[PDB]
């Protein structure tokens, strides 16, 4: 797939992404808190469509992601992430995708998820986590 | 804690602030 | 060292 | 004087300030590295004019500010920042200003500036420094 | 704050 | 079970561990680096006896950890840590313990792990780590 | 890249 | 002089120095927190005698240093820190030493003095602080 990255931030507003709850995770786009401003991360979109569009919503700075955690597995030959879930200290947004796989988890008991990087393809290959204080 | 990182920051030089 | 802020990133999960 | 922050970034590609050689620094304004790409900080401007432009360019990534140095002293009953030195692995840049007064200086063994808050008003009120490995 | 140097902690992984 | 927290420190040097291969992790101690010096920390001991000791022997600072899995899952009612598995840069350590449950695991792309902290009652209930650069 | 955990250092102020 | 280096700890509990109202600082030891624990840092003492002690016990953990300035200067023809001054968030500590030479400071708006290092012949001939949040 695309390798995207982008980079480190001040922390997370909003979370737009798309699935299909019979194959994996599609699109993802996220603003970005920049010092006080949004910013519009760049939308990192799947080769081809059909997914169900999703936005999350976060009542910046109040409400924060606590956790992350999902499923990979095979689509076809290829190992992606097939379903993902967001845990704040306010609300549960997910899981959106198949929830069927091999699962994986991340709590945060202290710090700050401030940026995404990964690749997409048909579906989300992989993807990593920038963390802070 | 909030959802905004935070950073080292040293000084301010200059006109007193506290 | 190089004039690029660091930080701590975790993963990846999914493909290898 | 009107207080501004900037905030933190990733980095420093250029900076430009304005003084005067009888009373201190005016004007000030910062392009930051935001995760590869350069971001044009807002232009913080003293509420008189007469300043001399200064444009300081590094050569990023490979060149970074090391120490800062300068003076701070009373300018017309006021305390502020009359003059700044910035020196990097490759260069010194200044001093722009009087070197008169109060001097201070921050060496840096480990670690980058990576961005400024402060205050304006006639001149540089007062100014900090966001530090991040 | 506090005088307590502060570090990011994941988990926990187990019971919960 | 009795919680325990090492804090935070320099780095890592050993780990020491047992484990039973019917049931789960059992006992827990560190060696972390201090500033250059070595540094014992507590031995983090199971209720009872009858595990397997196992020494992972680091060669700090050249090796590290970048990651960390293994299994959570319920042995005699409880739900607790049944196996390890540490992977530095020249080698992997483990499994240890019993692979069966639901599977976790810690990948690190920038960083380093430099402190434990959790709960060892017959088993090892639970953990957390602390990540620094 | 190294597994030392570092710390931002300032200075040194005094004989160069 | 004899370069030392306590590297970093968790924070600073009490501070030990000695001075002379016509020279320098000689002695300078520092009790640090290493994990809610007490840490004694080695003595770093003068090559000669004839100094006043100095015992700066803080209000660990609500009590923190903000700010450290000093003055440094040629004695005997040696480049050294003359003069000390420890202000934290409820008192000042000093001037400690003679405020003649040229001055330094440095306020903290954010994070903590974690750490210390430098060199001490006859007296502190330099020395530097580790930060963090
Ligand atoms: O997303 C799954 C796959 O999608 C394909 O389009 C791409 O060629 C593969 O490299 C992989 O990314
Ligand atoms: O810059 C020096 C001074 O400039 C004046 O214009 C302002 O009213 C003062 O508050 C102070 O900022
Ligand atoms: O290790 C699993 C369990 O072990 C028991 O000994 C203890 O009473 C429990 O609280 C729990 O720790
Ligand atoms: O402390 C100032 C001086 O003290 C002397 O004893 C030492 O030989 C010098 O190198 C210098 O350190």
């Amino acid at each position: 797939g695309k390798a995207f990255d982008d980079g480190a931030f001040t922390g997370i507003r909003e979370i737009n992404l798309s699935y299909n709850k019979e194959t994996a995770i599609g699109d993802f786009q996220v603003v970005y808190d920049l010092n006080g401003s949004p910013y519009v991360g760049q939308n990192h979109v799947s080769f081809i469509t059909g997914f169900t569009p999703v936005k999350i919503s976060l009542d910046f700075p109040s409400e924060y992601i606590m956790e992350v955690s999902g499923y990979t597995g095979n689509v076809s030959g290829y190992v992606v992430v097939r379903s993902l879930t967001f845990k704040t200290n306010k609300k549960t947004y997910g899981p959106y995708g198949v929830t069927s796989g091999t699962p994986f988890n991340l709590p945060i008991e202290n710090g700050l998820i401030v940026g995404f990087k990964g690749s997409i393809g048909y579906w989300l290959d992989y993807f990593s986590m920038y963390l802070s204080l | 804690q909030s959802g905004i990182s935070q950073t080292v920051i040293v000084g301010p030089w200059g006109a007193k602030s506290s």
